[PDB]
RNA sequence: UAUCUGGUUGAUCCUGCCAGUAGUCAUAUGCUUGUCUCAAAGAUUAAGCCAUGCAUGUCUAAGUAUAAGCAAUUUAUACAGUGAAACUGCGAAUGGCUCAUUAAAUCAGUUAUCGUUUAUUUGAUAGUUCCUUUACUACAUGGUAUAACUGUGGUAAUUCUAGAGCUAAUACAUGCUUAAAAUCUCGACCCUUUGGAAGAGAUGUAUUUAUUAGAUAAAAAAUCAAUGUCUUCGGACUCUUUGAUGAUUCAUAAUAACUUUUCGAAUCGCAUGGCCUUGUGCUGGCGAUGGUUCAUUCAAAUUUCUGCCCUAUCAACUUUCGAUGGUAGGAUAGUGGCCUACCAUGGUUUCAACGGGUAACGGGGAAUAAGGGUUCGAUUCCGGAGAGGGAGCCUGAGAAACGGCUACCACAUCCAAGG
RNA sequence: CUCCAAUAGCGUAUAUUAUGUUGCAGUUAAAAAGCUCGUAGUUGAACUUUGGGCCCGGUUGGCCGGUCGGAUUUCCAACGGGGCCUUUCCUUCUGGCUAACCUUGAGUCCUUGUGGCUCUUGGCGAACCAGGACUUUUACUUUGAAAAAAUUAGAGUGUUCAAAGCAGGCGUAUUGCUCGAAUAUAUUAGCAUGGAAUAAUAGAAUAGGACGUUUGGUUCUAUUUUGUUGG
């Protein structure tokens, strides 16, 4: 159980540094809170929404021009 | 420090091993001597069991042995002139085994002219008796003759001087001499 | 585990000392000596357990330090001295001499011998070599080292050693028809004669012994000790002579020995 | 660290608590020989199960097999000595007889009562356990 | 292999402590040592007469053969002086009551007194650690 | 899924179905708990944190006693019984505890060391030591430099220690004695020979290198070298030693030298014998301790062959920075890419490599069982690994030691704030 | 208040327990890929010494029972085993155990005896010693050795019974005698061994083959004898 979750990790620092190295090599083969994820995703949806809403409004004004 | 464990090495499939124990004493390795030339000193390590080893550093004479004639003389090593493993140890004059050195010629010439009376180069009636009793064997070689005319002979080291403190050796003769002359001078 | 061990937990003792579990937690661990660890017997398992002279493992020490017990002529005091196969334990008071030989169940017998037999023992050579300054030696099974042996002595010949002088007195070669006492493995203590011997360059040359009721068996040569010609042995064998009865005949014997 | 002093339990629960033939049988037994609970009966049925199975597993040998002759004479000698088996019925076959009442008749309590120094079964148990 | 032009490398090659003497002039011209590997294997003629120098050859070198003697078919000869052989066996799975084919490659040392190609059956014998993965010398070449 | 009870309608039979009905032996928990024998004590995947105490020291007749310690009274004016302290030696590397890491790793059976270290124990083993070996050099026995002790002190504090004065050794540092020959080298000699010749030097053991021997499969001549025993002066070569293993450049012996020269007893207790020229003359007993190398023993380190749970929706991996191999060196107790320099391009893989998961230390073993199997094994024995985490290392035969030291991360104790 | 069950023990919760090698199912109600080709994998027809003849006896079973509860003698019944001979290498040679009576000089105890044996004048090559000289390789299967102790099964034994333990027992108990601590198991790998059915493997097709007292030399290794060590 190499990369487990130990009870206290500040008091196991030399250990976790060594494990970081082990992982680096063995998977350099491939390298070569989810509420923070939910919050980031919702924020980015919101920003996209507001930019699209802005674009929509400017074009509807320009369509008022050519009625 | 410097260990001789093989369990830090990739396994023969190319795998990568997690270590299961700390370094052990019985796997150690100390520092190379890098034993230069000049003004003897020797430091004695205590190895396993008790068991001295005499790590030599800066040694300058050796018991070089003339194999064909069957003798040996303590002469003075004068400089590494070729080394098979590593061309750096030439540049920095480091005595390891199989280093090709130049020694002294003078004890050997003195001995030879004592043993046969032949004066390498170009009365006490017992002495005439012996020298004439062995004059068929008064024939060395063409090449070693020329080295004796120069003043210093090529010689190989055959004692590990970081392990026993003594840089003995032997004098090149025969085909080994032709090989090393060719190598040494086809570098130059 | 960083150094030699020093305690031996009872239940890891040799099975043939017959040490009862639940009497303590550890067992006498033999010191280094002539005989190996698993195939010795300390003097405390011999004085206390077997002969019932001591009651504790302290009265054993108060026997050994009065200079009473001697193994092979020389008086020994280390209470876990590894006595072994073919030794001669002399006790001066009680006028007794024992020799440690096996018996067909595998144990070590209590086998009293007479006095004039108690002044030699047999030793199977284990190597012969040129020692130092060109002096040949033999190395018997109990660690001895004897210089200047008779040049017809080679590996596996049984030598007969005089305890006082220490010199070799006699020897016995290794060939078919020789009487053989087996000290090792599953047939530990059986006495037969040799019948054949298989070569096996490379490992473990086997030997076909046949006892005196015509039951052949095979052991490695390593486990074979030669103790005399056909008929005549040189040591005195224990009672029962090495026969290896079978358990139905053992019970018919016991039951028919119903004497009271 | 010492060596373990081994042990093992001498009785075992049967298949089913109720099976009214079993309750009626145990009542006949524990009332006739003057017993205390069901563990006495189950202990004897555990003994007799062990006896009868090891004797069965002998019968699936062949005559003049040394293992069968040795342990058969052993088992028969023991069951003769306890008194459970007879003196004339000394073949291995007859121990596949031997119902529980044969054991519970050699019990010391009933043997006091049968010798007529006890006037009942329960009076015998009380003379026994009062020294 | 060793590939004649024997003095190819950056150091003179010779059997240690075998000294041919310039103050005598015989004709065999190189004194040569060879041992007997034991166990009924034969020193091939190419070791007794040849001019290669190998220090891990069982017949003209400083190893010795002891312990397990194995066999197998050569499966690749692409390294210098060593090869890889391949042993096959059948492993018994007792639940299913059947067997399964298994195999192990093994790297072994082939002295240049032998001529070994691929597909070729060989008998090897155990010597001390010769390199990181090599613990075996080819001692006879069969087919 | 047997057994038993019940429901399935207006009833009763017979089918069928449905519900309830069983030991488990694991965890948690409740109520009860008098006698005899016995013996156990894990768990938050928290290998999380620890107040206080204890768990490792040791003396015989036989290493060192002027305690200004104690007792004497019996031959003890160098000492002599006992005996703190301290020096020296040995031990603290065993035991006890835990299961975090670890998936060909550990471990289990089986090999190897012709590839190495070994305190101790047991058995062997050591007439050679300086010198042109006579103008001496202690061998009836050589030299300092410290502890405890005395004395002057520092600091809040610790199993902190400084400065001065003593004195020891089985500490430390030095350094002698003995057989008889034989053997080679250098040889003053005289007299020329076909040559012999006084003497002088070296010879133990260990180390380091070079060299030699360590044989063996059966005829005879011609050939010279050269005459070596006998010379029967021509020559016959007449008689010719040599261990082990499957196997060696093995054991072992020999030659030439080398070495900041290893060992070859300045030690200790009880006894007091013979001698005979009576000298404090000559020898001499039972032990203790130490010592070189070889073997043995307790061990160690490496190592051969076969054997692991889940995963392919993990198919290519290792190779810059050793990955597979060759040569040489260095390092090690020793083999070895174990490391270095140069060179080659190899090595494993659908017979599942590599990479993940493991509430994975491995085994003996425990349970259920008609069997095949399936599950459990921190846990009384063996093997490994660890001592909060990582990295170093000292002394020693033995340690990468934690009831040893040193630094760093994490915790945390005392403080006069300096430690 | 009356029963019932277990009883110095008894209850409740949660779990768990009574995938198919042996040994499952796939038309109609779990599940045959739409189709063919195809590498790994698994699997693959028959065939090579068969058969007879002679001798030897094991171990049973029957007639038997000689005896003071089995010591065993005549037979045939079967069952396993061996050795010859039938075209049947049974590896070849080295001086030896010469193996063995193929070898021979005389004698006979005893039912009339091919029902029964002591010593030796050319000998026998296979007694395997050690020695050489080499030989197709597996799978399977028997047997041996191995796989520590405790644990497990199990023999003995009145721990007062029992769980256990490995103790104990018997006398002249006034000075001492004796039995024990058995046995089996353990599967894969490694070692050793008999078997030669089944299933693979490999030899003589360009004959580069095999035996051979043959006769060309090319060669190299060195035993002995030429003083003796070198040539
Ligand atoms: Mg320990
Ligand atoms: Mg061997
Ligand atoms: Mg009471
Ligand atoms: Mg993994
Ligand atoms: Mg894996
Ligand atoms: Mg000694
Ligand atoms: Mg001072
Ligand atoms: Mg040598
Ligand atoms: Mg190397
Ligand atoms: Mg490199
Ligand atoms: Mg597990
Ligand atoms: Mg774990
Ligand atoms: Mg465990
Ligand atoms: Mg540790
Ligand atoms: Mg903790
Ligand atoms: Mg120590
Ligand atoms: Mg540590
Ligand atoms: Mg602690
Ligand atoms: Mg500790
Ligand atoms: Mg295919
Ligand atoms: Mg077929």
């Amino acid at each position: 159980g190499t990369y487990r979750k130990r009870f206290n990790e500040k008091a196991r620092s030399g250990h976790m540094a060594k494990l970081k190295e082990l992982k680096r090599i063995r998977n350099k083969q491939f390298t070569r809170s989810k509420v923070s994820r939910l919050k980031k995703k919702r924020l980015d949806k919101f920003i996209e929404h507001q930019l699209k809403r802005e674009e929509r409004k400017t074009i509807i004004g320009k369509l008022q021009d050519y009625k | 420090g410097i260990s001789r464990d093989s369990r830090h090495k990739r396994s023969a499939t190319g795998a990568k091993r997690a270590q299961f124990r700390k370094k052990r004493k019985f796997e150690l390795g100390r520092q190379p001597a890098n034993t230069k030339i000049g003004a003897k000193r020797i430091h004695s390590v205590r190895t396993r069991g008790g068991n001295k080893k005499y790590r030599a550093l800066r040694i300058e004479t050796g018991n070089f042995s003339w194999a064909s004639e069957g003798i040996s003389k303590k002469t003075r090593i004068a400089g590494v002139v070729y080394h098979p493993s590593n061309n750096e140890l030439v540049r920095t004059n480091t005595l390891t085994k199989a280093a090709i050195v130049q020694i002294d010629a003078t004890p050997f010439r003195q001995w030879f002219e004592a043993h046969y009376g032949q004066t390498l180069g170009k009365k006490s009636k017992n002495a005439e008796r012996k020298w004439a009793a062995r004059a068929a064997s008064a024939k060395i070689e063409s090449s070693v003759e020329s080295q004796f005319s120069a003043g210093r002979l090529y010689a190989c080291i055959s004692s590990r001087p970081g392990q026993s403190g003594r840089c003995d050796g032997y004098i090149l003769e025969g085909e080994e001499l032709a090989f090393y002359l060719r190598r040494l001078t086809a570098k130059k | 585990a960083r150094g030699p061990k020093k305690h031996l937990k009872r239940l890891a003792a040799p099975h043939h000392w017959l040490l009862d579990k639940l009497s303590g937690c550890y067992a006498p661990r033999p010191s280094a000596g002539p005989h190996k660890l698993r195939e010795s017997l300390p003097l405390i398992v011999f004085l206390r357990n077997r002969l019932k002279y001591a009651l504790n493992g302290r009265e054993v020490k108060a026997i050994l330090m009065q200079r009473h017990v001697k193994v092979d002529g020389k008086v020994r005091t280390d209470t876990t001295y590894p006595a072994g196969f073919m030794d001669v334990i002399t006790l001066d008071a009680t006028n007794e001499n024992f020799r440690l030989v096996y018996d067909v169940k595998g144990r070590f017998a209590v086998h009293r011998i007479t006095d004039e037999e108690a002044s030699y023992k047999l030793g199977k050579v284990k190597k012969v070599q040129l020692g130092k300054k060109g002096v040949p030696y033999v190395v018997t099974h109990d660690g001895r080292t004897i210089r200047y042996p008779d040049p017809n002595i080679k590996v596996n010949d049984t030598v007969k050693i005089d305890l006082a002088s220490g010199k070799i007195t006699d020897f016995i070669k290794f060939d078919a028809g020789k009487l053989v006492y087996v000290t090792g493995g599953r047939n530990l203590g059986r006495i037969g004669t040799i019948v054949h011997k298989e070569r096996h360059d490379g490992g473990f040359d086997l030997v076909h012994i046949k006892d005196s009721l015509d039951n052949t068996f095979v052991t490695r040569l390593n486990n074979v000790f030669v103790i005399g010609e056909q008929g005549k042995p040189y040591i005195s064998l224990p009672k029962g002579k090495g026969i290896k009865l079978s358990i139905a005949e053992e019970r018919d014997r016991r039951r028919a020995q119903q004497g009271l | 660290p010492r060596a373990p002093r081994t042990y093992s339990k001498t009785y075992s629960t049967p298949k089913r608590p109720y099976e009214s033939s079993r309750l009626d049988a145990e009542l006949k037994l524990a009332g006739e020989f003057g017993l205390k609970n069901k563990k006495e009966i189950y202990r004897i049925s555990f003994q007799l199960s062990k006896i009868r199975r090891a004797a069965r597993d002998l019968l699936t040998r062949d005559e003049k097999d040394p293992k069968r002759l040795f342990e058969g004479n052993a088992l028969i000698r023991r069951l003769v000595r306890v008194g459970v088996l007879s003196e004339d019925k000394k073949k291995l076959d007859y121990v596949l007889a031997l119902k529980v009442e044969d054991f519970l008749e050699r019990r010391l309590q009933t043997q006091v009562y049968k010798l007529g120094l006890a006037k009942s079964v329960h009076h015998a148990r009380v003379l026994i356990t009062q020294r | 292999s060793t590939e004649l032009t024997v003095q190819s490398e950056r150091a003179f090659q010779k059997q240690p402590h075998i000294f041919n003497n310039p103050k005598v002039k015989t004709s065999k011209r190189t004194k040569r040592w060879y041992k007997n590997a034991g166990l009924g294997f034969k020193t091939p003629k190419t070791a007794i007469e040849g001019s290669y120098i190998d220090k891990k050859c069982p017949f003209t070198g400083l190893v010795s053969i002891r312990g397990k003697i194995l066999t197998g078919t050569v499966v690749s000869t692409k390294m210098h002086r060593t090869i890889v052989i391949r042993r096959a066996y059948l492993h018994y799975i007792p639940k299913y009551n059947r067997y399964e084919k298994r195999h192990k490659n093994v790297p072994v040392h082939v002295s240049p007194a032998f001529r070994v190609q691929v597909g070729d059956i060989v008998t090897v014998g155990q010597c001390r650690p010769i390199s990181k993965t090599v613990r075996f010398n080819v001692v006879k070449v069969s087919a």
